[PDB]
């Protein structure tokens, strides 16, 4: 039928239009570039007692997120400025001078991030996220990364001082229920995918597996970058939790993820042992899988890292 | 009937009864005198439609009554006007639908 | 239901039906409708308009749905004149490997070389009625 | 009693502004009767003295400003605010000439080709004859010219600074003049002249051609302010995709014009092979989106014109001048130090204030960003159905309001009457992309879940089905969007049109969405079905005819969506076939109440039995969902390719569903003969559809492969009913010749050698 | 009767006993393995026994005999009783256990069950003091009931006690962001304890009389009447569950606000529960409107009741269309 197709120079004028409008958009606005959140976050932070506009919308946001509404809106503005900053202190051969001035750079962007109480904000929405998975989830993963970056000891100080005055045991549980239902990687699933990619794009004018594997990957980073710098004191604190009324475990259950990765890897390499030729599809999976299990191997060092 | 007591005697001969649309300063009185409804207060003189019974079948009986270029209080029953339910919360029941329309043109 | 069907055609449907139902809830009735529609130059069949009455108070939407699920045959009779066509036009109405891979190419299937060469053996370079079949599919 | 001298009484104030509160409220959500009493007790001329006056009370002040537009524009100013949304960009030849630079355009001035509804007002009257509403008239243009005045002598004073503000306080003077002129704003009632005198009101030395933000405001009339400033920016972004839709039309023509050029080229040229090929790529026989695709491939070898691309990548880099990425005159410049002004000038303890100037100020700098998310949310329509579309338009507000308002008696019918029209309206079958776009899904959904939460209004359940199910018909993107929502229309679904049925609607039609159906849908209905035993049907109990253990209605129901679940395109999902099958025979009781008993035989007679006995008759319902039952079982079979392949779980499934049910019944339940002739009615008999469904399954499941075997079921039943259909040869006729033409003819054919 | 109950069963006053050792000297020092003790409810106070009859049930006070209400823990050595506890009692030796939303009955049993260990957590002193504060209020309520009930059918009680108690009741609930939250739990604890229908009751009762007992004891009456509205005042805000009740019971409210006397607290009392039950609202009938507008033309002009128009004409962020009706056909056309 593709020779009987509708030619683009004998249709409708609207019609044409329309599709070469989205086209157009498509291949410039996604491909368009730029970099005005360094622009912003500095220039909303010249702040030129009285707290910052900065520090204003840390609190703002502290205060919704501790209102027991169980339930996230939508918070487009949110969304918004966690890009923004998420990506400003993500800013980030060369001698030992210009690696220490890129330090000090990326620690006074973080101070400067940090001095607010991003920290408090993000604890406050992951405990009221309530292990519910979405898009407020991923992006306040993303700025949590952003203001751990590098392994501040001042951000984990000031966690810790606020996971003991808090007591709550929201943010555990709500952690546990998140990281437990994420995905793994599921046969049925990816011969849907084969099938679906057999049936042919062009019919009819990403991949449900590993769908969420961008999301476990930065959960996890942020996990190992909240047990780095050797901080035997938050290793504690994760393992037991003693000023809280219930302690999680985290290790059982990321251990649990782990046995559950194994087997799926299993299974997927078992469904593959008969073909000898590895698929790109299959090869794709087996890249992102390995990325995953990379992050959370890591993640391990970092929780067994030190004596 | 409609009573009719004038206010502003004028022209007698020119009668608005040929049936078209007549524009007049009408205004309504509640059975206590309150002004539930006035052109006045609207700002607007109402044209009224003579023959198409567009509006209420008392209050077109006493427009028409009422000659052209004449002022008089056209009272009308309760009854025909609007009957004893009214306007929902406009004219209260049981409620008499004093008018005082003045024909000012066609 | 006509998500295939041409823009043209769909608006001269909703005006032919606008006119024989001016309450817009598609009271006409089966046989009065087909009246309509061959009065609007599109003649209906009779044994296909007797099966449409059996197979059937229904809005347009309805019997747009109707019409493009009728018109289906029509559309695949076009489909495989216009593959014939496609067809003929390399030499002597016969399409040869090569052919059949720039002919994928162009439709944008991105057809494997082990599709091409099951397509050519199905239709060493196919014949004219060997390109026939191969249209047909 | 003079309303000024009741000020500072301190009690006659406050009563009046709490029945000024009851009146808003009352007169709040639509109530357009509501709102003519309203204006009748104030008379229509009692709010423009208090306006007009600036010795009235703060509080009554306030509150009659509030009921000024409460009263008479907040229905408009509603719907305005809703079909701000839709950047609907009809062609036009005056639209086709528009663009970004007339330095930066002033905001809101310029023809806009947004198709938003008109408002329409109605003259209030209260002397006609009393037998939905409309909405009461308003002044307009002198309404507007009011406020314009207001709002110039409240910057007046604000820049004399005297010790005596209007109603005793700077809030009371300011903040009801500024919500009044963003209502009308927002309305559309002032004119390019005035919007231009209001932003020169509010900054002068900005807008070339102190101000209102200059000077000092409380935390209410800063936000109203930023309310302003963030109307402003919409009707920016309304006149950017004005710009994009005019430059659209003039490309698309010139891509039209050059396309025609190089395929009239292409024909003419014969000697070239690979650049034959290489242009046959990009004509006709790829997709229009693809085609689209290729010819903008040149961002950053694509068969496209040099001059033209040079033009497009002059017009880009003027849109991104336009929006200022990178480059207090512009407008852009002006919020955000407006904002940051406002949160470095001291604490503020309105968190609604706060967050609406972060969203302006992010809302300014990332122009590129909101038109990327506004992209999708815009769209051409035909020149010659513009009232159509202003119908659509009007249609969909109307069911919006609907919507806002809370659902009751007499008010379905109005919804239902909207729902009739949109399915009447052209463009809601022609071009998809308005219903997508305009969220009548959404809002049909919204008020389907209002009203469900017992069915209070199954009609209007019933209508909001077929829309639903129609708009799945319309087009396969609808159908994927009601997938992305399926799981809803699962877990909440008696007579009529069901969600169920919508579910059904969006599954059918498409292999896409049926290969990627989840288990948990599958679980679900495998889940109704187990409840559909030990059950009667709604109908049945109404009848009061004694429960069969079981609902004939709902169980042949989730059983035809089955069934349209696992068949599509004539062919069955492999992993969606087998799932079902191992969740369905997992639970024994989903099956027919003879098999666990019983037979199939027993069941066709006691079914006949029934039948016997004294168009909702038990026994016709009994042998349909017997029929539907062995279709479905049957339909999951493996194909003859995966028969011939051996594979070991196709294998197993088929040997499954054969052992299931003997071949032996379905022979029996297809020799039973039928009354064919007066004519019976086959709404309460056995209709030749369920001998259909069991050849389809002895054909599917056994297969007549031996010569005796293809004897014997010919012999038996196929004989019966060929010599029926030959005598009579009426419905009865006609449903027999398409039994046979359906059933019989293709398995014949097959048989034949 | 004893009944082991999961769910909210847990974070209820109900759910709060009390040990207390043999020796009532030195009875805060470190319980041992096998030390009788006896366990009485904090809410209800009667403290449990092994009665024969009713095996493991609780026991009124006075008939707490030492030997019924002995109970000790079978294994300084365990901490807050997380570990494995079994009930026995020290005269019969039976093992506590159960026989039969889930709730099972607790019984006595010989063998008993293997699962019978029980964790006991910890409770904070101030939720302790408070279930002791609501059971004594609860006590001296019902005595003032029981009093009420004996004089209302003679013609010709702690006026001041019940006062006292009902401004320390006020106080409590006194509203000030924890403050709220523990408000809330406050008033729910009470409403589980049925503080909330004691005080319906005791309203009745009050709304029965007109005017009986002394002309000196009568004259508090209308105050101790006030002063229980104010307490149900107190007692609906912050509490859906109270709010739920005064829906449920919106035709009582709306009689009772009816009333000449102490209107203006019925009349809060029902704004405050509409505001915190939206469903009122579509819930109230004809009559409740009728009386709103009515209260105007009786009482005289006021505010309140303005207001609680206004509540009742846009409610849950939409729009009702019969209260709207009523409240416009009601008192609109009269214009008084």
């Amino acid at each position: 039928a593709c020779f009987r197709m509708t030619p683009l120079y004998n249709l409708p004028t609207h019609r044409a239009c329309n599709m070469f409008l989205e086209s157009y958009k498509a291949a410039w606005i996604l491909t368009e570039d730029h970099s005005f959140e360094d622009r912003m976050i500095d220039d909303l932070s010249k702040a030129g007692k009285k707290p910052d506009p900065l520090h204003q919308l840390v609190l703002h946001f502290s205060r919704t997120a501790l209102t027991e509404k169980s339930k996230l809106d939508e918070d487009y503005l949110y969304m918004a400025y966690a890009d923004i900053m998420a990506k400003s202190c993500h800013l980030e051969e060369v001698s030992f001078e210009e690696k220490e001035m890129e330090k000090q750079r990326l620690l006074y962007q973080q101070s400067r991030l940090h001095t607010r109480g991003a920290a408090e904000m993000v604890l406050q929405m992951i405990s009221a996220c309530k292990g519910e998975t979405g898009a407020m989830v991923s992006s306040t993963l993303k700025l949590g990364i952003s203001i751990l970056n590098g392994g501040n000891a001042e951000v984990q100080q000031k966690m810790l001082d606020y996971l003991k005055d808090k007591k709550e045991v929201g943010f555990f549980q709500s952690i546990q229920a998140l990281m437990q239902t994420c995905s793994v990687l599921d046969l049925n699933a990816f011969e849907r995918q084969n099938k679906a990619e057999g049936l042919g794009m062009v019919n009819e004018d990403g991949e449900k597996v590993m769908a969420d594997d961008e999301f476990t990957q930065d959960l996890f980073r942020f996990l190992q970058l909240l047990c780095e710098g050797h901080n035997n004191d938050f290793q504690n604190y994760l393992r037991t939790q003693t000023g809280n009324t219930t302690t999680i475990n985290i290790i059982i259950c990321t251990v649990d993820y782990l046995l559950r990765l194994q087997e799926s890897i299993s299974d997927f390499y078992w469904y593959y042992s008969g073909k000898d030729v590895i698929e790109e599809q299959g090869k794709r999976n087996f890249s992102k899988a390995m990325s995953v299990a990379k992050q959370v191997f890591n993640s391990l060092t970092e929780y067994i890292q030190g004596p | 009937g409609v009573e009719i007591e004038t206010i502003s005697p004028g022209d007698g001969r020119t009668f608005p009864k040929k049936g078209q649309t007549c524009v007049v300063h009408y205004t309504g009185m509640l059975q206590n005198g309150k002004k539930f409804d006035s052109s006045r207060d609207r700002n607007k003189p109402f044209k009224f439609r003579i023959g198409k019974q567009e509006v209420i079948k008392g209050f077109e009986e006493g427009a028409a009554q009422m000659s052209l270029g004449q002022r008089a209080k056209l009272t009308c029953t309760p009854d025909v006007a609007y009957g004893a339910t009214g306007h929902p919360g406009v004219i209260p029941p049981n409620a008499t639908l004093i008018f005082d329309v003045e024909l000012l043109n066609l | 239901m006509a998500d295939q069907l041409t823009e043209e055609q769909i608006a001269e449907f909703k005006e032919a039906f606008s006119l024989f139902d001016k309450d817009g809830d598609g009271t006409i009735t089966t046989k009065a409708l087909g009246t309509v529609m061959r009065s609007l130059g599109q003649n209906p069949t009779e044994a296909e308009l007797q099966d449409m009455i059996n197979e059937v108070t229904i809005d347009f939407p309805a019997f747009l749905t109707m019409m493009a699920r009728k018109m289906k045959d029509t559309d695949s009779e076009e489909e495989i004149r216009e593959a014939f066509r496609v067809f003929d036009k390399d030499g002597n109405g016969y399409i040869s490997a090569a052919a059949l891979r720039h002919v994928m190419t162009n439709l944008g299937e991105k057809l494997t070389d082990e599709e091409v060469d099951e397509m050519i053996r199905e239709a060493g370079q196919v014949n004219y009625e060997a390109f026939v079949q191969m249209m047909t599919a | 009693m003079d309303i000024l001298e009741l000020s500072e009484r301190l009690d006659l104030q406050r009563f009046h502004s709490h029945t000024l509160r009851l009146y808003r409220a009352v007169c709040a959500l639509g109530n357009n009767r509501v709102a003519h009493a309203l204006c009748s007790h104030v008379d229509q001329a009692q709010l423009l003295h208090a306006l007009e006056d600036a010795h009235l009370p703060g509080p009554l002040r306030a509150g009659y400003y509030d009921l000024l537009i409460s009263i008479h524009l907040e229905s408009a100013c509603r719907s305005r605010r809703s079909m701000l949304s839709e950047y609907i960009v009809p062609l036009t030849p005056e639209t086709r000439a528009i663009t970004l630079f007339p330095r930066h355009g002033l905001p809101g001035v310029g023809v806009t080709t947004s198709l938003r509804p008109p408002h329409h007002f109605s003259p209030p009257c209260f002397v006609a004859a009393l037998p939905a509403r409309l909405s009461p008239a308003i002044p307009l243009e002198a309404l507007r010219d009011k406020a314009l005045r207001m709002l110039g002598e409240a910057v007046r004073d604000g820049g004399q600074h005297a010790r005596d503000p209007v109603g005793g306080s700077v809030e009371f003077q300011f903040v009801p003049v500024l919500k009044l002129v963003s209502t009308l704003l927002v309305m559309g009632i002032f004119g390019d002249e005035d919007v231009k005198q209001i932003l020169k009101m509010i900054e002068p030395e900005v807008f070339t051609e102190e101000g209102l933000l200059q000077m000092k405001l409380p935390e209410s009339v800063k936000l109203q302010m930023c309310n302003l400033l963030e109307y402003f920016c919409d009707q920016e972004l309304q006149h950017r995709v004005e710009s994009l839709a005019a430059f659209a039309e003039r490309y698309v023509d010139k891509l039209q014009a050059n396309q025609r050029s190089r395929y009239a080229l292409l024909m003419r040229a014969f000697t070239m092979s690979a650049a034959e090929t290489a242009r046959r790529t990009r004509e006709f026989r790829s997709p229009p989106q693809e085609q689209i695709n290729m010819l903008l491939h040149f961002k950053d070898d694509c068969p496209l014109p040099e001059d033209i691309r040079q033009d497009l990548q002059d017009f880009h880099q003027d849109l991104l001048a336009h929006c200022g990425i990178q480059l207090p005159q512009s407008l852009q410049e002006l919020v955000s130090h407006m904002v940051v002004r406002w949160a470095q000038e001291d604490y503020v303890q309105s968190p609604e204030l706060v967050r609406a100037m972060f969203s302006l100020l992010h809302r300014q700098y990332d122009g590129l960003g909101e038109l990327l998310r506004a992209l999708p949310r815009a769209y051409t329509i035909s020149p010659s159905s513009v009232e159509d579309t202003m119908s659509l338009l009007e249609c969909l507000g109307q069911i919006r309001s609907l919507l806002i308002v809370q659902m009751g008696p007499q008010e379905e019918n109005l919804m239902i009457q909207s729902i009739g029209n949109i399915m009447n309206n052209k463009v809601f079958y022609q071009h998809p992309n308005l219903m997508r776009a305009l969220g009548m899904h959404e809002t049909v959904m919204e008020v389907m879940v209002n009203v469900l939460g017992e069915i209070r209004f199954p009609k209007m359940v019933t209508s909001c089905c077929r829309f639903l199910c129609y708009f799945c018909r319309i087009s396969r993107q609808n159908q994927r969007s009601m997938f992305d929502h399926l799981s809803y229309l699962l877990e909440n679904s008696m007579q009529g049109s069901t969600p169920l049925d919508v579910a059904a609607a969006s599954v059918i039609d498409n292999n896409e969405l049926a290969l990627a159906l989840q288990e948990q849908d599958l679980e679900k209905v495998v889940s109704y079905l187990a409840g559909c035993g030990l059950q009667s049907c709604p109908m049945l109990l109404a009848k009061g005819y004694p429960d069969i253990g079981w609902n004939p209605c709902g169980g042949e129901r989730y059983l035809d969506f089955l069934r349209f679940a696992v068949f599509v395109n004539g062919e069955s999902v492999e992993e969606n076939a087998n799932v079902v099958v191992r969740l369905l025979i997992r639970k024994p009781e989903c099956f027919g109440p003879a098999l666990r008993g019983s037979g199939l035989l027993a069941a066709i007679e006691e079914a006949i039995r029934i039948s016997e006995d004294p168009r909702v008759h038990l026994g016709h319902a009994i042998m349909s969902f017997y029929a539907a039952l062995i279709d479905l079982l049957g339909r999951c079979a493996p194909e003859m390719h995966l028969i011939q392949a051996g594979k070991g779980e196709a294998l197993r499934i088929r040997a499954i569903l054969r052992s299931l049910v003997p071949l032996d019944d379905l022979v029996g339940i297809i020799s039973l003969p039928l009354q064919i002739p007066v004519q019976p009615k086959m709404s309460a008999s056995f209709v030749p559809d369920h001998k259909a469904s069991m050849v389809l399954f002895l054909d599917r499941v056994y297969g007549i492969e031996n010569q005796d075997f293809l004897l014997h079921v010919l012999d038996v039943g196929f004989l019966p009913d060929m010599r029926a259909a030959a005598s009579l040869d009426t419905e009865m006729a006609l449903a027999l010749n398409r039994y046979l033409c359906l059933a019989v003819l293709p398995l014949i054919t097959k048989c034949a050698p | 009767l004893v009944y082991y109950e999961g769910g909210a069963v847990c974070t209820h006053a109900r759910s709060l006993w009390r040990l207390e050792p043999l020796r009532i000297s030195w009875s805060g020092s470190h319980l041992r393995w096998g030390q009788p003790l006896r366990i009485r409810h904090v809410t209800t106070g009667r403290y449990l026994a092994l009665t024969e009859d009713q095996g493991l049930v609780v026991v009124d006070a006075c008939k707490a005999h030492t030997k019924a209400t002995s109970f000790c823990f079978r294994v300084p050595e365990i901490k807050y009783g997380e570990s494995l506890c079994f009930v026995q009692h020290v005269a019969s030796g039976l093992w506590l256990t159960y026989a039969a939303v889930l709730k099972k009955k607790a019984i006595l049993h010989q063998e008993g069950h293997m699962d019978d260990a029980l964790f006991l957590t910890r409770c904070q002193q101030e939720e302790s003091q408070a279930a002791r504060m609501i059971h004594s209020t609860a006590g001296l309520y019902n005595q003032f009931i029981k009093g009420l009930d004996s004089f209302s059918g003679k013609p010709r009680l702690p006026i001041e006690a019940v006062i006292l108690s009902l401004q320390d009741l006020i106080g409590y609930f006194e509203p000030p962001q924890s403050k709220l939250r523990s408000l809330r739990n406050r008033q729910s604890l009470f409403q589980e304890e049925g503080m909330l229908s004691l005080v319906l009751n005791c309203i009745d009762r009050l709304n029965v009389y007109t005017t009986y007992a002394g002309e000196e004891a009568a004259e508090s009456w209308k105050e101790i009447v006030n002063l229980l509205y104010e307490l149900l005042a107190s007692l609906i805000r912050g509490n859906r569950a109270n709010c739920a009740l005064f829906s449920t019971n919106l035709d009582w409210v709306v009689s009772k606000l009816d009333r000449l006397e102490a209107s203006s607290g019925i009349l809060e009392v029902l704004y405050c529960v509409l505001i915190e039950s939206p469903e009122v609202l579509n819930i109230i009938q004809e009559n409740h409107i009728k009386s709103i507008i009515s209260l105007l033309d009786k009482h005289g002009r006021n505010h309140k009741v303005l207001d609680v128009l206004c509540s009742l004409c846009v409610c849950n962020g939409v729009a009702v269309r019969s209260n709207q009706d009523l409240i416009t056909e009601n008192l609109l056309p009269g214009r008084e």
